[PDB]
């Protein structure tokens, strides 16, 4: 989460309704608002059997969304980022780092010394339910807490059907976290399968979900979120540039617009002048390609 | 109406013919339905001896009704697969009658001569007579 | 669910005059139709003591055992004696292996001890939810393991209408062999009605103690009639903490319009998903 | 076979043509004769090095004219159905599950105790050429009587190359029993190839079948199958419901509507009465679906 | 088969003067047509005593021993030493593996009872059926063993046009490798005529013993003409049962039509089930 | 190159200024055009003490290691400590180098050494030349590995556009996951022009002792920008050969015309056997 | 190879421009003297990093050119001819089979003996690496001298893509011998990808490689080739029947028509006749079929 270290939390007021402009979110009002629910529903423990989505495009804030959610938890609740692709391994069995990932979110404090509940079957590993069983002894016995972390999944079409049930099941322990799938595909068969369904997730993990939806952003907004960056990266920018930037991040992403803040500063400095201007955008514009033009002119050319 | 169909297959006509066989009305009139010209597709293979008697009789019970499909028909029948060994399959008993059917029926002096011809010239290639 | 109620009551009149033999049950339809509930309702139908055993699904082709050691496993759960199962006394004489002499121990203790409440057995009500993904494998061991004398009886399920079998080529209905379906007696479940969706929400609402008017509840049952039942019951509790934010002591009409606004159905999502990836990719 | 015991043979006149009703048997003339005729071969071990083959529609007779011909052979004589499904369980090889069945056909008795050559390989468990040179010996020796079974195997077109080549290979054996293959298919690709080729059977095997046509019935046969199925189940019946039962196994299948007797006898008795009347018929057939209308409605929404 | 067998006396011929090299032989035809008649009169004419061995092509898949130990067994099998073949001097030297000490055993031995006039090597022949069916190791294999000098002629045998080399994506003539192919003698076998029908059924009916007037002789051929001779092979058997049962003393064309109309050949068979599939669907 | 080499000069800055940390380098132009110029001239500028750690693609793969040893090993190749690197010390304290528990030794040791200032780290680069031949298991290797602090700066070479990455029937930009290409900054190569092509020809002449007319030159360029730079290479050498055949000197046009008659290159001959493989077909 | 036993050398003149019929060769002018400039370009060594690839149509003669650079570059400088699909095989791996052949074309010469080095590999059993440290060790003493070899590998298109990169890997080698590539495909899938290359070779590998066209012969080259090809086996042949021979080669191909030469000189010796006839021909192109008729014949029955 070395890009989202702006995201603080939701941003929302005693009311429920997200403001405008706080804690590092700036638009996406629908979605704050969401999460804002789904992390009072978290609050009181009414989510136990469910799980979270996220559907919409890329570069629409869905992992800022689920780290906002995190924060908004609790002071120094786990977050556990992680894509399906990871789930595929050459060493370790999909199903034990899918576990591993799911245990490593779920937080634990004993009375004042904090840790995550894998770490306990790494120290003495496999053998998890005698872990689990001795976890709910401390805390039924109250000298210790729980924390229910959040395990974000990006790519979630990528897990195979194996993977799917596995985690289906697998929510049903009383233990688990806050799993926040993210997705922004809609029709794709279920990998391992030739059965089409939405968003790539079988129909019976689909029964226990609750949608989010992320929108994509108009130009200012987007301006807004790559000042936000700026600031944060320590760097000077300007609107001749900012709105460059912007329209860049509209035409290929924002996870594009952000990516080349950094090398604008080191080409600026190349030039001879501390602060961005735009023929330091235009420069870095030209160099550095995203993936879908590299990928167009690699084939066309 | 409905239960008199246009078979679309050997299955189909056999099929008709298993339900409709103790009825000779509902085989005289079936051959009505269906076109000679698709006969040679709907058998493809599929036709033992007996019924080639059965058909060719049932023929003859409409022959003086439509002469020309009754000469049609039999010249379908002659377009059918593996037709050489089939007339040669028959037994006595239905030569002598298929020889009996020529002088009653199918060389009776109320048909002309134009049926008449077409009919004995094929009729010199099913009987075989030797 | 009444018709598939009925025939569930015929299937257990069947059971228990012993008519049914080499048989199996299929229950069928859409998704999340409370075919477990039909299950679960045979299964006590026939007594608390007898056993049950939900196991199947994609669960299987994932446990650390194999296919065959799960499925026996299972098989063996759904065979009561009185209560303890058979599997229960595999586990007391123990996954590991499976010991034949249990079979021979048994079969000369019902011959002996009957009529006494020490070794008599019942047979319990196997459960194999989501039939369709079980291989060409498993269900040539369901063949093998039905004829076995004291065996459970099997019932399946299925949500798909017609698909390859599992480990060939040809398709088949519900993905199950012909030899197969031409053994099963197939219950199919209709989809829920109005009056059903509004008893189902009531009864959801006096469960988790939320109160609601009666315009909430009849657009909340329209709105269950038109996308799903489960995301009108996720709305009963989205739309009950929505209402405490409030600090209301009745969940309202806007609660229902905001949270309907808010979380979006499955339906609705897979439509604004393609309506992007269809025209901006 | 808790089904087909009203069967007691071909039931056949001295001169080999069938009864139209005998023995169990309604209708099916050409069919029957047939089997007589290969009954006839089979005493005077005309059909070594051959196999039979039922290609026909469901429901015509086939697993039953096959239970005929085991029953001409004589009482004592044998008869084990299999489906090509059965051979692909995973415990025991294909081919092992093949050749124990091969082995469960071939029935003796030694002089009265009667064995299968499975029970022999059992109580002396592989090594099979040693208790077949054994047999063979006995035999010579006038000790033993060899009495061939039928192997029934329906589904054919499900097995696989190695199955056929396996069969193939083990029908040169003096000793191996009637193989009575049973299909629905024309045209189709032998499993663990491409090609299609007639019933789903490989040529080289095609090269050695006596094949026998089985027609489907009229509802007057039909009728008379389901009243015959109705007294030997012990179900009091009437004309007008058999009318109907008719009508369902014309329309779905005749297997389904022999199979839907017994609920209906339960829905009769529930309604307080002893006789299977038109409404009890009508609600079983509104309750039970086939496979077939149950896939159709499945396939909708 | 005069063409055909006019080709193999000309590859006998080419054997015998030892010209025919590291060629093979290859028998493309339709199935059952006198593929393994060929090959067992080519091995006799050779000589009596010279060796032969026979494979099918789905016979190596046996599992019972891989591919290549098959095909080792098979290569071995036809070769012989005068008498002993090297599989028998294998099996006395013994599955495990064919060490390399019995060739130089077979060489030393050879040559001494060579010098004292008294016994020499042999080449066999080896016959493969269905070579489509092998594998590309398969082939491999074949080319590595041609390539020792102690190995024995190689007849394949096909019944398949072009298609895909099994295991592979490459389709070829025969599904055969190009490089096997450039050194095959393919030898053609033409489809049978009226008169070698009638000659063959002859035969047959001279075997089992059934006498037959002209008539049904005739009618029996144009059967076999156009059902395959194998058809009425099966139907000799099945008209002289059928005959026996009239209580007669020959079978006439009753007879014939009799069994022609119960007993169906695979076309009209395949065609009454397709035509089934077509009104089903 | 220009605009390449200029991007690699600002990634450099940015890795010198201790900002590259969670991403890494994508070069994405066409094949044979300095891609691996380019990360070694990138290894050189940060210092000659640095390691630099060559792979491709398709070497993993081979059958005497697994594809995650070799990552592992190359990966660990190119980090440096002093000079020494972590492979290095791998054999020092012993792909072959399968060693787990002297790893986490080695890892806690060099943390000593690393926290008490007795021996720095310095991180090299690792190229991997073609990695939309690694699979998703190795895509996923790379993205775990990267995570540690102690990773060096990764490279990678393709030269695909749009594709399907191993192990999965997914569509993404260069056969690599979203994940990583959403943290890889591209760089992309242009061809060579003609003064470049006419340059590095030049380059390759002096190398290789060979003297031409400034006319042949001239040709040969043309003939660089019409096929490709690597033809034109191969006729520098055979123009030479072809000159002093002659007993001539300096290579002249005629030559250079004789050795394009007789050398095709790559597209020519394609096109020339694409006419007989369509005309026999 | 017997076949090529009429091949010695490339037979050129000293200006190294071909001669219309020398060394066994006739014709084939453009591609003899392109081979004859990379044998003087492997007699120094320029040829290091580099292989060659013979791109023609089946029997236009490149086995024979490969052969024929192997005859030139010294007495008995070896060849090992083989095909792609030789490198599949069941008992080694496909790199093992690679290795294996490409060892065997390397050539040493110890004082004087001469031995491949395949023999030290095999008989002296990391392997790779040790052994080829021994040689070098052994030749930079000045005591054992190198002859390479040629690999000549037809059916390149058969390879994959691990096969072609292992090629591209063992041809920097120092001791490796002369790779020679010979293809008939034009354009073609490499297998294991869905990438269409030319020749079936991967771009990486196609960089390196000195192409060479082979042209289609005239009916007089033909003529001659079948003429010294009867000749080298000690047969005499008519004119006419060499004209008829010629002609069944343009049809189908010259391997098979110098391949009938056999059969006919049997043919003609049934009969009595010494001199083969025209009627001997006809005799045995209607006997022999090539591979495309049989497999023409075949698909209309
Ligand atoms: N509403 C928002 N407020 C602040 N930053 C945002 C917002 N939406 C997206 N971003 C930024 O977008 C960048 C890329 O991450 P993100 O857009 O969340 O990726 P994805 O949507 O693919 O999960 C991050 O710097 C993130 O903080
Ligand atoms: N000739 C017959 N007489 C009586 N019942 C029959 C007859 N043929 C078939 N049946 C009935 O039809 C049912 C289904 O057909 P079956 O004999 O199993 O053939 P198939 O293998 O084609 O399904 C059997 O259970 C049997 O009761
Ligand atoms: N230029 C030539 N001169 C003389 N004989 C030739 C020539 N080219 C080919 N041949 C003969 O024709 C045959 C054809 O095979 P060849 O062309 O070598 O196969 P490939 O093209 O696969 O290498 C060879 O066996 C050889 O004897």
């Amino acid at each position: 989460i070395a890009t989202h270290t702006h995201i603080k939390g939701l941003g929302l007021e005693p009311t429920g309704i997200p403001i405008k402009l706080a804690a590092g979110f700036v638009g996406q009002l629908e979605a704050r608002e969401a999460a804002g629910l789904v992390v009072d529903m978290i609050k009181q423990k009414k989510m136990a059997g469910k799980a979270l989505l996220l559907a919409g495009p890329p570069g629409t804030g869905k992992t800022a969304l689920a780290l906002g959610i995190s924060q908004e938890l609790g002071s120094k609740v786990p977050f556990c980022p992680m894509v399906g692709s990871e789930v595929y391994s050459s060493e370790v069995k999909k199903t034990e780092v899918l576990m591993e990932n799911f245990r490593r979110a779920i937080g634990l404090r004993i009375k004042v010394q904090d840790v995550t509940l894998q770490d306990l079957d790494a120290a003495n590993a496999k053998l998890r339910q005698e872990i689990n069983k001795v976890v709910n002894r401390y805390i039924d016995e109250g000298v210790a807490e729980l924390v229910p972390g959040v395990l974000f999944i990006d790519e979630v079409h990528m897990l195979d059907m194996e993977c799917f049930s596995y985690l289906n099941r697998a929510l049903e322990s009383s233990l688990s976290p806050i799993v926040i799938f993210a997705t922004n595909r809609g029709v794709c068969n279920v990998r391992g399968t030739d059965m089409p369904s939405p968003h790539g997730v079988p129909i019976d993990l689909l029964d226990r979900l609750v949608i989010i939806r992320t929108q994509i952003y108009d130009p200012s907004e987007m301006i807004q979120i790559i000042a936000i960056r700026a600031q944060v990266e320590e760097l000077t920018v300007d609107e001749e540039c900012l709105v460059l930037l912007g329209e860049i991040g509209q035409r290929t992403s924002l996870r594009h617009a952000v990516q080349l803040l950094s090398p604008a500063s080191i080409v600026a400095k190349m030039n001879g002048r501390d602060n961005i201007c735009k023929a330091d955008i235009e420069e870095v514009t030209s160099l550095y390609l995203d993936a879908k033009s590299s990928a167009k002119l690699l084939h066309e050319q | 109406s409905k239960n008199i169909k246009t078979p679309k297959s050997a299955y189909e006509f056999e099929n008709s013919w298993r339900s409709f066989s103790g009825d000779s009305a509902l085989r005289s009139q079936l051959l009505k339905v269906t076109t000679p010209s698709s006969l040679p597709q709907i058998f493809k293979n599929a036709l033992t001896s007996p019924v080639l008697v059965d058909i060719i009789k049932c023929v003859a019970s409409f022959f003086t009704e439509d002469m020309d499909l009754a000469v049609k028909y039999i010249e379908n029948l002659t377009k059918v697969p593996r037709f050489n060994m089939l007339v040669m399959c028959l037994t006595s008993t239905e030569k002598n009658e298929l020889l009996k059917i020529w002088e009653d029926v199918f060389c009776n002096k109320a048909t002309p001569m134009e049926y008449a011809e077409v009919l004995d010239k094929l009729r010199s290639r099913y009987c075989l007579k030797q | 669910q009444v018709k598939a109620r009925k025939a569930a009551g015929v299937i257990l009149q069947m059971i228990r005059e012993g008519k049914i033999a080499g048989r199996a049950i299929l229950i069928a339809g859409q998704p999340g139709t409370g075919k477990t509930a039909i299950a679960m309702g045979m299964a006590k139908s026939l007594g608390l003591e007898t056993p049950f055993a939900m196991i199947a699904g994609s669960e299987i082709f994932s446990l650390e055992m194999s296919k065959t050691e799960a499925l026996t496993q299972s098989f063996r759960k759904a065979i009561g004696v009185r209560c303890v199962t058979l599997h229960e006394i595999d586990v007391i004489n123990s996954t590991g292996e499976i010991r034949s002499e249990v079979r021979e121990q048994i079969d000369t203790k019902v011959a002996e001890w009957r009529e006494e409440g020490k070794a008599e057995i019942v047979p319990g009500v196997l459960f194999i939810d989501e039939v369709h993904m079980l291989d060409i494998e498993c269900f040539s061991f369901l063949n093998r393991a039905l004829e076995n004398e004291m065996s459970p009886i099997l019932v399946v399920a299925t949500n798909r209408g017609v698909t390859t079998i599992r480990g060939t080529n040809q398709k088949s209905p519900h993905g199950i062999p012909i030899d197969l379906l031409d053994r099963l007696l197939i219950i199919t479940t209709q989809p829920y009605t109005d009056d059903d969706i509004r008893k189902i929400l009531e009864i959801r609402c006096q469960e988790e103690d939320v109160e609601m008017n009666e315009e909430a509840k009849q657009l909340l049952t329209l709105i269950g009639r038109d996308t799903s039942l489960r995301y009108a019951i996720h709305l009963i509790t989205a739309a009950a903490l929505s209402c405490q934010k409030r600090k209301g002591k009745v969940v309202e009409v806007e609660d229902i319009q905001r949270v309907y606004r808010l979380f979006l159905d499955v339906r609705r999502s897979m439509q604004y998903l393609v309506e992007y990836q269809s025209q901006y990719m």
